């Protein structure tokens, strides 16, 4: 039996910063 | 002359980590050195001529070292990153102190015959380029890709051309070609096979 | 006999200060290494010797205005090379630093599979153009031909004035050793052996 | 001039070439092949038009153009090989930069006057050979498998410490610590240098004449077999 | 008892033997080795300059510690009157010549049998300077000579 | 709580020189710290010497102490030593109480010395990695074309075994290798629970890779996200992630990333590993598309730290959730690192909320400030079983 809990796809997540343009 | 000395030592004084001062100094003072030196080829140019001017080689030499700092200056200010160093070029003009001497005209036939014989020189040198570049491509033929050992690739490796050209030079020089020799037989085998 | 002078003086002033302690013991290594000139003596004795000896001053002599020129043309390549890199030579034992603040404490050293803890420190490289003495010595160094490789890697790897290196951040930079290989180690040292 | 318009983009599409390990291809590796059919086509016509104005054995007297119908046969072969044992013949595609040589008499004139040159460097040559041999046969006679010893600690798993040479007691090198000098270890340059046999001494006294790496054979020969008496092998050899 | 082992050496020389064939070689050879033996002044200068400053890096760098992975060490250094012939022999070739003067520079860890606990000096940089100058201009004078 | 008030209220100090921190550093027998001296007595429940006057700190070896995060970190975590006092003296037999910053170092009560070389990471520890994310699905696509042969191909297979340590039994894993032609490493053919022997067999099978062949992204990529569509065997129905190791290219396959996630349900995490000029662009670029993360691995020294780090990128919906995504959760029996036998952890992690009542920051306060954890050893669970 798995965990009945699942945080994922959230519509408020910046996810604008990456490894490219920093660096 | 003595312009062009204490220009040369202005110059020479650059060094790592030095006052900001002295590089705010020599900032205008290659400032000040270019207008002078710009007053000094355009009344020297209409007192002699274009065409007497020009007859001169060194005076050639002085109007495409002028035109280039000023285009280094321009540069420098547009984009401030490096700098090509045409500035430094001037210190050439010091070459008028064996004009005073006896030995101003063996100096001086040597630049004559240097002079006269230029297209000997460029077809040369140019048949050393061609010689470099058809061995460059021989070279990434027969290792080109085969490098990537276990450990760290070498950088002196025939992968691409400018890679493949400096390796060429470095063993036209002589040095360290002896581990040049033994990464390409490591590559093709080892001592058992591609010897 | 000015030098017999230098000789006599210089081992009566070391047997004077012998007769005591250790006074000024680098002095006392001075005037100990000073009696090297005794072979030196053999010159004049010997005619043959003292004729080979004015020969070569001669063929020295035959020569000085080339010299001179080709001391002129390295200091201007060696103010080249200070201007293009000066204070880009340092790099942290570390590569994965890139700063001096950051070059701190220690690392994880990941050789012959030990994996040892190693000081991280922000070291300087051992042949580096930060000001026109030390470009020279690099300059020589590289026309003898030693370890200009390593030069030329540094030199291609340098950044910025204050950030550790990056390989293959500047290749065209190449141009300015290959350029010096052309003029020096090749051509310059060629018309010393023809004059 | 438009001949060589070929060959100078000829060596640009050469220079642009990239080389991967096993087999890997960029994208424009691919789009530069597809260019090669065009070159040989056209150096194929060039060659026909030369051909039928000149005719066979005056055109191939001229060595230059014996080169160029070499490398313009290699191609054809190339284009027509379905067989894998076309590396000896796509490595004559690295002669085409020399083609403009052919193109430009001047350059013809400077080869010549540069190349007039070196015919009586030649016996010179020789009598460095005849000197090369002499010292690898004094080599194979003193230095033969004497760097294959090295300090295994326990012969556990065959690993040297060291990678210098040993010799058991005697004035050469010992082993320091928990480790013996036993049979077989590859040599100093990953086997490469030493005078197992002719070939390998002719090389490795090439190596030496040309005052490259020549100290670390001398030093390799000093902690194999003492240095008493090896500088009297290296020192005539370098200076001859 | 006897170590002899340089007999074999004797076979090694029938080589010269088929040296006499060659009617441009052998009067090239002969030449230039009757012009070496008709100039041997020349190399005693040569030779007083090696020995002067083989006595010089003798005086100077002699005590400086042995330690592998550097450029002194068992077999390279100016210990004895032939080791600091052989590393100036080496840095006339030239191989680390560079490495050599690095590694003796005014802070090298001293011998643990000498007096002074910091030997070493940073005239190493003319000392090798003007030896590879002064080498290579004896050298060229002498191959001119020639 | 404690920990989140204490951290709102931080001043974030740019230096440390006239006011230095105060903290005892673990493993000892520099400017800007002041250290402590303490007593250890030697006390039972515990193997060793243990001082309950203050809490010990640990630091990794890579990270040095005395930077501004590090002394910041030390600056702000001092007022967590009152809590771990007001805890113990509420339960006397409670066991180690540790905070582990995701700056690396761990502040644990009571004070005790470390226990060779230390390669003890506290974002790498099990309770750690619970808690810093939600349960997964990784999906590990390797490029094994010829161009990642020599040093970037034991690279990968060194960042893929450390990749693969980061996954418990609650998390889902499979392995795929593609060179024009894509396939698993193994004869899984689906996804694993990614307990230790399926991790076995995946290191097994990724150390006996070969490098030949033509890169081609977009058989890959089909392969990786047809692999995550299965839903004919057990998953985690959570987060899901294709993990790519490459090292450069000059695609980026629009067509495949629009026709398999075009809401963007799965994340792309992609690394560079070695050192070449080859070009980065796409490798970039497919990683900012899909919520992902692009990280660089030049050398051994940075696997460890790169292929820990993109459990920062899945906490994100985790602290955007709010406080309903505060739970405790415990860990498998496993060894402590301190010598103290067989223990379980609850895990909670903390938040940075420095000034949400305004609501204008939002933009670091997307990532956790660390985990707290507290231990339970197995031998109070057998004395509450006569
Ligand atoms: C070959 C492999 C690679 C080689 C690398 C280096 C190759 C070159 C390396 C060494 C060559 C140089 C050797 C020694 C150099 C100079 C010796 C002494 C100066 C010398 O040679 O004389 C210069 C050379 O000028 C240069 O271009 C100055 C030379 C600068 C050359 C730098 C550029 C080199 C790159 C070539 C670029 C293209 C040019 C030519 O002499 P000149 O023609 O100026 O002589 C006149 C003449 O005496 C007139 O009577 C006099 O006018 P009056 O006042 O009416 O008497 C003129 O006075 P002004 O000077 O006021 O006009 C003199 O200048
Ligand atoms: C919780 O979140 C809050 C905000 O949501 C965060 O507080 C912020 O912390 C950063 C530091 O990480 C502060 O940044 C200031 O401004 C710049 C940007 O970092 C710094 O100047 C240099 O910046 C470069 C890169 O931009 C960097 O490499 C360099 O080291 C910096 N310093 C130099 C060159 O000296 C400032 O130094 C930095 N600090 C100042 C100005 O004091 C933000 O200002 C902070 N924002 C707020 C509202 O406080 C907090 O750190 C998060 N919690 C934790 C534990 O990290
Ligand atoms: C145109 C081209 C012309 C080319 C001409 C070439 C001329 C130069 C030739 C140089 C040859 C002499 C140098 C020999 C190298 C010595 C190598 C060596 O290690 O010898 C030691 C050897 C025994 O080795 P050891 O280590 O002592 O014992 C353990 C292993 N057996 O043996 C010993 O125990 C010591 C014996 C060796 C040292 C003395 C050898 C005689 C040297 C006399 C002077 C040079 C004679 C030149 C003769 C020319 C023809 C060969
Ligand atoms: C005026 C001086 C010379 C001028 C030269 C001019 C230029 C010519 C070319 C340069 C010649 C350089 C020759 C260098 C030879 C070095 C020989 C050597 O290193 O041999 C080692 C060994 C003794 O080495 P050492 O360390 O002194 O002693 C160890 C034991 N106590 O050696 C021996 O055992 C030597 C055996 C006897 C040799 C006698 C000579
Ligand atoms: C991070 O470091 C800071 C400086 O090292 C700490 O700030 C110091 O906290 C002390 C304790 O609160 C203060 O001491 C007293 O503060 C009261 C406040 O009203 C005042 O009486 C005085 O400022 C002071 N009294 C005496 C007798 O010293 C310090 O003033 C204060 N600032 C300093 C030392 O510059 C932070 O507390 C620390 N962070 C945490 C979480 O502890
Ligand atoms: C062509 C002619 C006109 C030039 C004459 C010689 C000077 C211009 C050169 C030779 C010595 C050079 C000096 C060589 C050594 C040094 C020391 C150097 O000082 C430092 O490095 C201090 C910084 C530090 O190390 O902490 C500054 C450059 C300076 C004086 C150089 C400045 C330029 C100098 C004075
Ligand atoms: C007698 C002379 C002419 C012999 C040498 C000929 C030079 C013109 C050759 C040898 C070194 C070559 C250089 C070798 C290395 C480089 C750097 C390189 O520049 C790049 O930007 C490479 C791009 C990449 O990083 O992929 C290619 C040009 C350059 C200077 C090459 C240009 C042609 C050079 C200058
Ligand atoms: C399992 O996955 C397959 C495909 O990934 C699903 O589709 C079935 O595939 C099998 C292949 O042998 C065939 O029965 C049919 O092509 C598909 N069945 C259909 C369309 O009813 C399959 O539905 C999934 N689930 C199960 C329980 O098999
Ligand atoms: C002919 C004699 C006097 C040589 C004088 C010209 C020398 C100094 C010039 C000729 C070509 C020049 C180079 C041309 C291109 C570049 C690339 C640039 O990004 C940095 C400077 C650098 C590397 C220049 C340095 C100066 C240079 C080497
Ligand atoms: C006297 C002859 C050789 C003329 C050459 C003089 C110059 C080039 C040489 C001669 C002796 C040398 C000095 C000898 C010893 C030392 C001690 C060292 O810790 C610093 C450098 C210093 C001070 C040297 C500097 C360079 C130096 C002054
Ligand atoms: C292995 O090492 C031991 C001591 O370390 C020593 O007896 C010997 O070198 C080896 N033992 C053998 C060969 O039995
Ligand atoms: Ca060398
Ligand atoms: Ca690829």
């Amino acid at each position: 039996k798995g965990p009945d809990v699942c945080f994922d796809n959230n519509v408020l997540e910046d996810y604008t910063d990456c490894g490219g343009v920093s660096g | 002359l003595c312009v062009v000395a204490l220009n040369t030592l202005c110059v020479a004084m650059v060094h790592y980590n030095q006052p900001r001062r002295l590089t705010t100094t020599l900032y205008f003072a290659e400032f000040v050195f270019l207008g002078l030196f710009l007053t000094e080829m355009s009344l020297k140019m209409y007192g002699l001529g274009p065409r007497s001017y020009f007859r001169s080689s060194f005076n050639c030499f002085d109007f495409g070292v002028i035109v280039g700092s000023v285009f280094e200056v321009v540069w420098a200010a547009i984009k401030p990153g490096s700098s090509f160093g045409i500035s430094v070029l001037r210190a050439l003009r010091l070459l008028r102190i064996f004009k005073v001497t006896k030995y101003w005209s063996s100096l001086r036939n040597l630049v004559v015959s240097l002079l006269n014989s230029m297209k000997s020189i460029i077809s040369l040198l140019f048949l050393l380029f061609l010689f470099i570049v058809v061995f460059a491509l021989l070279g990434m033929q027969l290792f080109g890709g085969q490098f990537n050992f276990q450990d760290e690739t070498p950088t002196t490796n025939f992968d691409t051309f400018p890679a493949a050209i400096l390796t060429v030079f470095q063993i036209l020089t002589g040095e360290d070609w002896n581990a040049v020799m033994y990464h390409g037989i490591e590559s093709q085998g080892g001592v058992s096979k591609g010897m | 006999n000015i030098l017999d002078f230098i000789v006599v003086s210089g081992a009566l002033v070391a047997f004077a200060f012998s007769g005591s302690k250790g006074k000024d013991i680098n002095t006392i290594k001075s005037l100990r290494v000073l009696r090297v000139l005794r072979p030196l003596k053999t010159i004049k004795r010997l005619p043959k010797l003292k004729a080979v000896f004015d020969c070569v001053v001669n063929s020295l002599k035959n020569v000085l205005n080339i010299l001179i020129v080709y001391m002129l043309f390295m200091f201007i390549f060696a103010v080249i090379a200070v201007q293009l890199f000066k204070g880009k030579f340092f790099y942290c034992t570390d590569e994965s630093k890139e700063l001096e603040r950051d070059c701190r404490g220690q690392y994880l050293d990941y050789e012959k599979e030990e994996v040892e803890a190693q000081p991280r420190q922000w070291k300087k490289y051992d042949f580096h153009y930060d000001n026109v003495l030390w470009a020279l010595l690099t300059l020589f160094t590289v026309s003898t031909g030693e370890g200009w490789p390593m030069v030329l890697k540094h030199s291609v790897d340098a950044t910025y004035e204050e950030q550790g290196p990056s390989p293959g951040y500047r290749m065209e930079l190449s141009i300015f050793y290959v350029v010096y290989f052309v003029v020096f180690p090749f051509f310059f040292v060629n018309i010393f052996v023809a004059l | 001039y438009m001949i060589l318009a070929t060959i100078i983009a000829n060596c640009i599409v050469l220079a642009l070439e990239q080389h991967l390990p096993d087999g890997d291809k960029t994208p424009m590796s691919e789009r530069l092949d597809d260019t090669e059919p065009y070159f040989i086509g056209i150096f194929c016509f060039e060659a026909g038009i030369k051909i039928i104005a000149l005719g066979f054995v005056s055109y191939l007297r001229n060595g230059w153009n014996v080169m160029d119908f070499v490398v313009v046969l290699t191609g054809i072969l190339a284009t027509a090989g379905t067989d894998f044992d076309l590396r000896t013949l796509r490595a004559v595609r690295v002669l085409r930069p020399l083609k403009l040589v052919s193109g430009i008499p001047s350059l013809q004139v400077v080869l010549k006057s540069i190349m007039k040159a070196m015919v009586p460097l030649l016996q010179i040559g020789l009598l460095l050979f005849f000197a090369i041999l002499m010292f690898a046969i004094i080599g194979l006679e003193f230095y033969m498998g004497k760097f294959h010893k090295a300090c295994f600690p326990n012969s556990t798993d065959a690993e040297p410490v060291g990678d210098f040479p040993c010799g058991k007691e005697a004035p050469a090198r010992l082993c320091e610590g928990d480790t013996e000098c036993r049979e077989y270890w590859p040599g100093p340059n990953f086997g490469i240098t030493n005078f197992d046999n002719i070939l390998f001494a002719i090389l490795t006294v090439f190596q030496c004449i040309t005052m490259e790496g020549w100290t670390d054979i001398l030093y390799n020969t000093n902690d194999a077999a003492g240095n008493t008496w090896n500088w009297l092998y290296f020192i005539p050899l370098i200076i001859i | 008892f006897i170590n002899l082992s340089f007999l074999r050496l004797f076979r090694a020389a029938r080589l010269i033997k088929l040296l006499r064939q060659g009617y441009t070689i052998r009067i090239l050879l002969w030449t230039f080795v009757q012009s070496f033996k008709a100039l041997p002044y020349v190399c005693l200068l040569i030779a007083m300059l090696f020995f002067i400053y083989a006595i010089i890096g003798m005086q100077v760098f002699g005590n400086i510690a042995l330690d592998d992975d550097t450029s002194i060490n068992r077999h390279n250094n100016f210990r004895t009157f032939l080791q600091a012939l052989m590393l100036l022999f080496r840095s006339a070739t030239g191989e680390a010549w560079h490495e050599i003067m690095l590694s003796c520079l005014s802070n090298q860890a001293c011998d643990e049998q000498a007096n002074a606990t910091e030997c070493g000096s940073d005239f190493a940089y003319f000392y090798f300077v003007s030896f590879i100058f002064l080498c290579s201009f004896l050298m060229l004078n002498l191959f001119v000579a020639v | 709580l404690e920990a989140e008030k204490v951290q709102a209220a931080h001043q974030w100090r740019e230096d440390f020189a006239s006011n230095e921190v105060v903290y005892y550093n673990a493993k000892d027998d520099e400017p800007g710290s002041q250290r402590i001296k303490p007593v250890f007595i030697e006390d039972a429940n515990f193997g060793r010497q243990i001082s309950y006057q203050h809490a010990a700190v640990h630091i990794p070896t890579d990270i040095y102490e005395g930077s501004t995060i590090v002394l910041n970190e030390l600056n702000w975590t001092s007022a967590l030593d009152e809590v771990f006092k007001k805890n113990r003296e509420e339960d006397p037999s409670l066991l180690w109480q540790v905070f582990g910053s995701a700056t690396g170092l761990a502040r644990y009560y009571p004070a005790s010395p470390w226990v060779k070389i230390d390669l003890y990471d506290v974002r790498r520890r099990p309770w750690y990695i619970q808690g810093a994310a939600s349960p997964k699905d990784m999906l590990i696509l390797v490029d094994v074309s010829g161009s990642v042969s020599g040093l970037t191909l034991k690279l990968i297979r060194t960042s893929v075994s450390e990749m693969l340590e980061t996954l418990s039994d609650d998390d889902f894993v499979n392995v795929a290798s593609f060179n024009s032609n894509a396939q698993d490493v193994s004869c899984f053919q689906h996804l694993v629970q990614a307990n230790v022997r399926n991790k076995k067999v995946l290191k097994d099978a990724v150390n006996n890779i070969t490098a030949k062949g033509i890169t081609d992204y977009k058989k890959g990529f089909s392969f990786a996200f047809e692999q995550l569509l299965n839903y004919n065997v057990s998953r985690a129905n959570c987060n899901k992630i294709i993990m790519l190791f490459t090292d450069g290219g000059e695609e980026r396959a629009q067509e495949i990333f629009n026709k398999y996630n075009k809401d963007k349900k799965v994340r792309v995490f992609t690394f560079s590993v070695g050192q070449h000029n080859y070009d980065r662009g796409p490798i970039q670029w497919m990683a900012c598309e899909n919520k992902g993360y692009y990280y660089e691995i030049p050398s051994i020294g940075a696997i460890r730290i790169n292929t820990q780090e993109y459990l920062d990128v899945l906490g994100r919906p985790m602290v955007l959730a709010g406080d309903k995504a505060k739970q405790v959760q415990w860990t498998n029996v496993y060894l402590d690192a301190l010598e103290l036998g067989l223990v379980i952890t609850g895990t909670l992690p903390v938040f940075n909320i420095t000034g949400q009542f305004e609501n204008k920051t939002n933009l670091k306060n997307q990532l956790i400030l660390g985990v707290m954890g507290v231990d339970v050893s197995l031998e109070d669970i057998k004395r509450l079983t006569p």
